[PDB]
């Protein structure tokens, strides 16, 4: 288990850790995460008490050093930072350790619900995301933008998402229009699956990692993602029985794991009804149809 | 965006733009079949393609043999007819290609959207308009060279005959819709107003009567009062 010492925690704020949450006040002696998961990325995330504007974070993998996150009063933001000197480290977490100045990462020993959100989600793939290659933790936030929003603008700051436009010539082949417009196979599995991706762990890791930072950090271009990589699939006549099998699941925990009072801006009515009720998949993802019309019956 | 009253001169001016209407491109009869159960057969139809500035008319003919085998056949219609628009735009030089396509029914639009990928200089625009291009197969010539076609065909015409040597295109549009309008709402009655003269005739290389200035304003006149007459006997007023 590994941990994320904080220097100090300045000014009030509100710290996530992957789907858990805690409030520290102004100058609270908090000194870190605790008891952290080894064999999954985390995302620890940021909403500051006084600008509840921009909600911002990091990606990490504590297998690919040691992190710690430090205010810096002048950028105004907590920021990750890694510690080369493995002594002064392993102490400093020691001395806090020992005067019980962390929380514990406070996993239910029963709950998959990480695992389940992030089963396709690696540091390195999140990197061709997230491009920043002196770091080996990947910077989020609310506001920025994704390459395909940009096309239609600080190209250093985005998040460079495979770009899917169902109207472009990449998704459709000359002389077969209508049957690839109506029809999304050919898109799907040889353009994105063979040509893009290399396989479907990749595709569905980037459909998870667009999730996530739509539900953690209020992104809406990751949340544009997250439904045209969905409804890519369900467009598609052609999918493989495990794909659909393993999509089922994975939306079945991120609509589980969705706050209840976020689902009308973070899910789409078209692509969901679409998806759900009128695609060529509209019977394959029985878990996610028994979970939105339990849950969500309304955007039905 | 969408094109309306508001923006309705643009249809004259000089840049080129071509509506295209679909309408009459799947048709049917729908009869009893020996069993007592209901098919379709379907006949000739037409996709109809009009430069509104010059009265070219593009009448692309749809042999009922493109449909043999299809299924969905309402579906497979609009992607015809963007595939023949498309191939169209194609065999145009490029100063004559348009630089809008306007669609008379919005379930147009991403068919021919798709097919027109290669040219993302063309806009593909909708409009609120109620055009009456259906009533194109109520004009005698266009039907009888869609009925009688044996294979696919285009054939092209002028819509306005000879009118842009007297009169502008907008006036000569706006003649064409009330004509057409009219033709619409009461066939029979149209072309009895059109007809029931047989001093004045139909040039053989014309598609409507050759009217001096003096009997178009009758004409007109006439067909706006067979527009008001069976919209009275349509609504009782
Ligand atoms: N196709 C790509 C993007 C990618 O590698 N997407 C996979 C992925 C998996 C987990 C997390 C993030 C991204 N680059 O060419």
């Amino acid at each position: 288990m590994n941990t994320v010492p904080f220097t100090s925690a300045p000014i009030e704020v509100t710290i996530g850790i992957d789907q858990y949450s805690f409030n520290v006040k102004e100058n609270q002696p908090f000194h870190g995460i605790k008891d952290i998961p080894i064999g999954h990325v985390h995302v620890i995330h940021f909403q500051h008490a006084d600008n509840s504007s921009m909600r911002y974070g990091y990606w990490f993998d504590c297998r690919m050093g040691n992190f710690y996150i430090q205010y810096d009063p002048k950028d105004g933001l907590y920021k990750m930072m890694e510690e080369r000197d493995g002594a002064k480290f392993e102490n400093i977490v020691h001395n806090f350790k020992e005067r019980q100045m962390m929380v514990s990462y406070p996993k239910i020993d029963e709950d998959d619900t990480w695992y389940n959100l992030t089963e396709f989600v690696q540091m390195d793939k999140i990197r061709k995301i997230v491009r920043k290659d002196e770091n080996q933790f990947s910077y989020v936030d609310s506001s920025m933008t994704t390459v395909q929003e940009n096309e239609l603008s600080d190209p250093a700051h985005s998040l460079n998402y495979t770009v899917i436009n169902f109207k472009s010539r990449e998704a459709i082949r000359p002389g077969h229009e209508m049957e690839d417009f109506l029809d999304k196979s050919y898109y799907l599995n040889t353009v994105m699956l063979q040509g893009i991706f290399k396989n479907s762990s990749n595709y569905f890791g980037e459909l998870q990692f667009a999730f996530l930072n739509a539900m953690f950090f209020g992104n809406y271009g990751s949340s544009l993602q997250w439904h045209a990589m969905i409804e890519l699939i369900c467009s598609s006549a052609t999918v493989p029985k495990h794909m659909l099998d393993k999509l089922d699941e994975i939306l079945y925990y991120q609509i589980k794991t969705l706050p209840e009072q976020y689902s009308d801006i973070l899910l789409n009515e078209r692509v969901w009804n679409i998806c759900l009720y009128s695609s060529f998949q509209k019977n394959s993802l029985h878990n996610t149809e028994k979970i939105m019309e339990n849950k969500y019956p309304e955007l039905l | 965006g969408a094109m309306n009253s508001s923006n309705y001169a643009e249809l004259f001016n000089n840049d080129i733009k071509l509506f295209v209407d679909d309408t009459n491109v799947y048709r049917v009869t729908v009869h009893k079949t020996f069993e007592g159960n209901v098919a379709t057969k379907a006949i000739n139809g037409c996709i109809f393609t009009l430069n509104p500035k010059t009265g070219h008319l593009f009448l692309k003919i749809i042999h009922t043999s493109v449909w043999a085998g299809q299924k969905r056949l309402s579906q497979l219609a609009k992607w015809k007819t963007a595939e023949e628009v498309s191939a169209l735009v194609r065999s145009l030089p490029k100063e004559e290609q348009p630089k809008q396509i306007i669609v008379t029914r919005k379930a147009m639009l991403d068919p021919l959207e798709v097919h027109m990928l290669d040219f993302p200089n063309i806009a593909i625009r909708p409009t609120e308009l109620r055009l009456p291009f259906s009533a194109a197969m109520s004009i005698d010539k266009l039907s009888d060279v869609v009925m009688k076609a044996t294979e696919p065909q285009m054939v092209l015409f002028n819509i306005y005959d000879d009118w842009l040597d007297r009169i502008s295109s907008y006036t000569a549009f706006s003649r064409l819709t009330l004509l057409l309008r009219a033709l619409k709402t009461n066939e029979e009655s149209a072309k009895m107003i059109l007809l029931s003269d047989p001093t004045i005739t139909i040039k053989s290389y014309h598609l409507w009567p050759s009217f001096t200035d003096e009997q178009w304003i009758t004409i007109e006149s006439q067909m706006r009062d067979l527009i008001l007459t069976e919209y009275g006997r349509k609504y009782n007023v």
